[PDB]
RNA sequence: ACGGGGAAUCAGGGUUCGAUUCCGGAGAGGGAGCCUGAGAAACGGCUACCACAUCCAAGGAAGGCAGCAGGCGCGCAAAUUACCCACUCCCGACCCGGGGAGGUAGUGACGAAAAAUAACAAUACAGGACUCUUUCGAGGCCCUGUAAUUGGAAUGAGUCCACUUUAAAUCCUUUAACGAGGAUCCAUUGGAGGGCAAGUCUGGUGCCAGCAGCCGCGGUAAUUCCAGCUCCAAUAGCGUAUAUUAAAGUUGCUGCAGUUAAAAAGCUCGUAGUUGGAUCU
């Protein structure tokens, strides 16, 4: 059982210190290795230029080929597999060139099908990829 | 060991409570258990009790009448200040309408109710209804 | 910060000032004088924001620099010049004189006196000293010195200063049962008479004091300031004679005079 | 696997333009709408389900 | 350091369940019976409720004869009777705790106009209002959510400048005697 | 649109009234006239007259 | 990691945040050392070194925007090289001068408040209204809507005039003139399998393209993709990413668990720690 006595408190402080520790949300927090390994830097959206287009098929209950691309973040220079979500939006990117990336709504977690990746394109050429697929905006020359 | 012979007592009152029993041995008795005693009986939650003399320490017989849902302790005893009652009093009690939260009190050991009424804080002791 | 600091903002400004938050982002940063920056009303606030004879710090200037404000019997042109308590504040032209008084909310009510009374004012001896082969000297919470003072006149004494010539012309001991109004604290601008002084050596010493109504309240000995000998006062008092009403009788006299009209 | 499919489905599915519709109210205006149609006037409420954009 | 104020406060609060169908109900339903905009005015109302009703759920765990207690409340109770949510007879704060959100809806400008006689409709009522027709006492009144106090309630007219209020037709009648 | 509320002067003469106003009120009924330079011209003409010393000042612009 | 006042959230308890206009500290590219002065180890003062850097006639000389604008760079990420000392105040020898402090405008969907995008009437229709224990002979002193139906009224968005405002202006307010019937003076952002409000309607695609936070949908009747129609959620706002709070009684003081779901040390002793029987008018 738990200490009940009036002079407790540094008891109960330290044992709560120690124990937030084995808490998987907490320690991720707050120990400072997730922030290092994170490739946006605890940003919310990164720029990066397309190095590639690339074809991830689909887990195995599901069949498809999810059309991401290779780019490599301007901040740091890291490799980041990015989903291009809606169809036919692969054909709005081209090979190097500038992309908004966000994440892709898990926190660092790979979502649904598309296994390893965590990273969904926003924005190419500095226009939306939401703009360019409704034909709001075009590509600039 | 036995510490809180007062946690002791209340437990045994809540066991036998449960159990149907009219009565109720409970040794060692104290001063805070009697002064607790009383102040559950001027409520009419358990009636009339006896304490056996011996020559060491006290025993008490207590009647039950069937009234008691439940006396517990609190410990430890936490010191109460009046404007931190009410959180105690809507923690411990099931209803604004009866019930009781016992406080050790320069006044003496007494209900909520009355602390309010002289105006004093002290230590919790315990609750009843 | 490397000296001394100029400005005062006006939300760091003393809140008996009643300064707004809108106005500006200054206050009047009091000029340094007899009284302290956190217990005095420049001069500005009382020509501007309570007499509304100016509308601005320029016209407020514009005065001042006529000559027509007296502060302590002596023309004061700074805008700024810091008046306290029991200072007496005389225009001429206007033929009016005010003494700062505290109110019962602790704020320097516009008190008009007498032309007669307008010739002294009250000040609490702050140290008595020997100096200057002999001489004795008394320093007053005006912070004016005088030589020569009375040999019973202590500290925390009330001591009448005839502002033409500046020299003691009575005193009031302080005495359980002298009335008295406090300067700071809680019950700042508060009369009453002084019930008894519990001393606690080498620490601050409080006193009781019992309002006219019947309430008691206590101080420090710093915040005291003797007004008369007995309960009769030596000056005049403002329209709350230092009667501190609690928040429901203050509504119940507003709705009263309210509803009288109509 | 091959990305020579990108937009095979929207481009490939017959373009229909969108019918000239008149324009509907705004603000308080659809509102009161909305309540009328759901409170004041209700003729088919006989005990069975039915919904707002029911096909049936 | 800038002479400005950034006191500014958020009036309503978004219920916890979107999509809740009974919620949904009762919100349209005061919508449509009070001629509301959006449902962002009944979730005004009823964060000026819920803060009355907090207010005095605090002040009935005071002491009966707390100084705080008799002012705050005495203060309370005669703002609600001023805006005629709450009835003289019922000055006690338990009585708060029974009002309803369209006690204070009854209470606008809108509701008002409409019940008086001054408009066909609630709706008809919010557009008089919004288009200048109304005054309060004096003051032409423009806001649908104005809270009619007691003493105001018979001094709701149709405004000296209006049309329908003491003359000068408006744009389309005086174009349309131009024209024939 | 019933009413406009405002705040006025009456001066017991010209003279008081040309001595107290702010210049501006003065200026709306002709009696005053601005500056017509700049703060801009103003301050750099007085941030040139810095590099000079003596008579030379007054030789700049 | 500048601290605090405080902020977000919050039943009670808490959790997170606080560079940021108020108070205190520190710094002026990095260190160091000083002069003057009441007050500075001052940087819109000086001296030197370190880094960077400007002009040069090559001998020398001159630097410090973490002030206000503005530029480059960085990045997901942030405004005018504007007007004025009229206000608030400060400084000076000073009623008079000066103040990128400060105020005023510009940009501004950070965010907060208020609040348009229609209202009414008639007409045809529908519905109820103890309508007679069935068919417009007691069905218009009520109510609804595709009504591109018919009518007049009412308006401010806008444009413009004169005031007002203000140093001067703008804005708001106030007049006046024009200004609404697809009142085309046009409301959007997301969604419609469940969670979770809302279509197993039509066409296309056919484990493809894609959707899908999760479960799942898609392999020829796809309620889930791409579209059309319809619907519904909030609405001048709505979606997404990320951090954070509640939800989390999944950190548990209140208030969690430890037989088998994760878990009691192999077992004892034992110091600190924690907790300790009755009893004194």
């Amino acid at each position: 059982g738990k200490c009940r006595g009036l002079r407790t408190a540094r008891k109960l402080r330290s044992h709560r210190r120690d124990q937030k520790w084995h808490d998987k949300q907490y320690k991720k927090a707050h120990l400072g290795t997730a922030l290092k390994a994170n490739p946006f830097g605890g940003a919310s959206h990164a720029k990066g230029i397309v190095l590639e287009k690339v074809g991830v098929e689909a887990k195995q209950p599901n069949s498809a080929i999810r059309k991401c691309v290779r780019v490599q973040l301007i901040k740091n220079g890291k490799k980041i597999t990015a989903f291009v979500p809606n169809d036919g939006c692969l054909n709005f990117i081209e090979e190097n060139d500038e992309v908004l990336v966000a994440g892709f709504g898990r926190k660092g977690h790979a979502v649904g099908d598309i296994p390893g990746v965590r990273f969904k394109v926003v924005k190419v050429a500095n226009v939306s990829l939401l703009a360019l697929y409704k034909g709001k905006k075009e590509r600039p020359r | 060991v036995r510490m809180n012979v007062l946690a002791d007592a209340l437990k045994s009152i809540n066991n036998a409570e449960k159990r149907g029993k009219r009565q109720v041995l409970i040794r060692p008795c104290s001063k805070v258990i009697v002064r607790f005693l009383t102040v559950m009986m001027k409520h009419g939650y358990i009636g009339e009790f006896e304490i056996i003399d011996d020559h060491r320490a006290g025993k008490i017989v207590v009647n039950l009448t069937g009234r008691l849902n439940k006396c517990g302790v609190i410990s430890p005893r936490f010191d109460v200040q009046l404007k931190d009652l009410e959180k105690w009093q809507n923690n411990l009690l099931p209803s604004r309408q009866f019930g009781f939260i016992v406080l050790t009190t320069s006044a003496g050991i007494m209900d909520h109710e009355e602390a309010r009424r002289k105006h004093t804080g002290g230590k919790i002791l315990g609750f009843f209804f | 910060a490397r000296g001394p600091k100029k400005h005062l903002k006006r939300v760091a400004a003393p809140k008996h000032w009643m300064l707004d938050k809108l106005t500006g982002v200054f206050a009047p940063r009091p000029s340094t004088g007899p009284h302290k920056l956190r217990e005095c009303l420049p001069l500005i606030i009382f020509l501007r924001n309570r007499l509304k004879y100016a509308l601005t710090g320029d016209e407020v200037k514009k005065i001042c620099m006529q000559r027509f404000i007296k502060i302590d019997g002596k023309v004061r042109t700074d805008i700024t010049y810091p008046a306290g308590f029991m200072d007496v504040i005389s225009i001429d032209k206007t033929g009016e004189n005010f003494r700062l008084i505290y109110d019962t909310k602790g704020r320097f009510a516009v008190h008009r006196i007498t032309p007669e009374e307008a010739k002294y004012k009250l000040c609490k001896v702050r140290k008595i000293f020997v100096g200057t082969k002999g001489i004795p000297h008394l320093v007053t919470h005006d912070a004016r010195t005088i030589r020569y003072p009375d040999p019973l006149i202590k500290v925390n004494d009330t001591i009448q200063i005839d502002l033409e010539t500046g020299k003691i012309t009575d005193f009031i001991k302080f005495d359980t049962g002298n009335l008295c109004m406090v300067t700071g604290g809680a019950n700042l601008g508060r009369i009453g008479v002084i019930t008894n002084r519990e001393r606690h050596p080498g620490s601050f010493d409080v006193v009781h004091v019992k309002d006219a109504n019947g309430n008691s309240f206590a101080t420090r000995l710093s915040n005291i300031f003797v007004i008369g000998k007995g309960n009769k006062p030596w000056i005049s008092l403002p329209r709350g004679k230092g009667i501190r009403l609690t928040i429901a009788e203050e509504r119940d006299k507003r709705l009263a005079a309210k509803q009288s009209s109509g | 696997g091959s990305l020579a499919r990108a937009g095979k489905v929207r481009g490939q599915t017959p373009k229909v333009a969108k019918q000239e519709k008149k324009k509907k109210k705004t603000g308080r205006a659809k509102r009161r709408m909305q309540y009328n149609r759901r409170f004041v006037n209700v003729v088919p409420t006989f005990g069975k389900k039915k919904g707002p954009n029911a096909n049936s | 350091p800038v002479a400005r104020s950034w006191v500014c406060r958020k009036t309503y609060v978004t219920p916890r369940r979107p999509f809740e169908k009974s919620r949904l109900d009762q919100e349209l339903k005061l919508i449509g019976e009070y001629g509301l905009r959006n449902k962002r005015e009944v979730w005004r109302v009823k964060f000026t409720l819920a803060k009355i009703r907090k207010a005095a759920r605090e002040l009935l765990t005071l002491d009966e004869k707390d100084p705080r207690r008799l002012f705050e409340g005495n203060a309370l109770l005669r703002r609600l009777v001023r805006i005629g949510v709450l009835d003289e007879g019922k000055m006690k704060l338990d009585y708060i705790l029974g009002l309803k959100i369209e006690d204070f809806l009854e209470r606008r400008l809108q509701t008002q106009v409409f019940k008086l006689g001054l408009a066909k409709s609630i709706h008809h009522a919010r557009v008089l209002i919004r288009q200048r027709h109304i005054r309060v006492r004096k003051q032409v009144v423009n806001i649908p959510s104005f809270i009619v106090r007691l003493d105001s309630q018979k001094h709701i007219d149709f405004s000296l400048r209006s049309p329908y209020g003491g003359g000068r037709p408006g744009r389309v009648k005086r174009k349309n005697a131009k024209k024939g | 649109g019933g009413k406009t509320t405002g705040f006025g002067m009456i001066y017991d003469s010209l003279d008081y009234a040309k001595k107290n106003e702010p210049k501006h009120r003065l200026a709306r009924h002709g009696l005053y006239e601005k500056k017509k330079t700049s703060r801009k011209q103003r301050k750099e003409r007085k941030n040139r007259m810095k590099k000079v010393r003596g008579t030379a000042k007054a030789n700049v612009g």
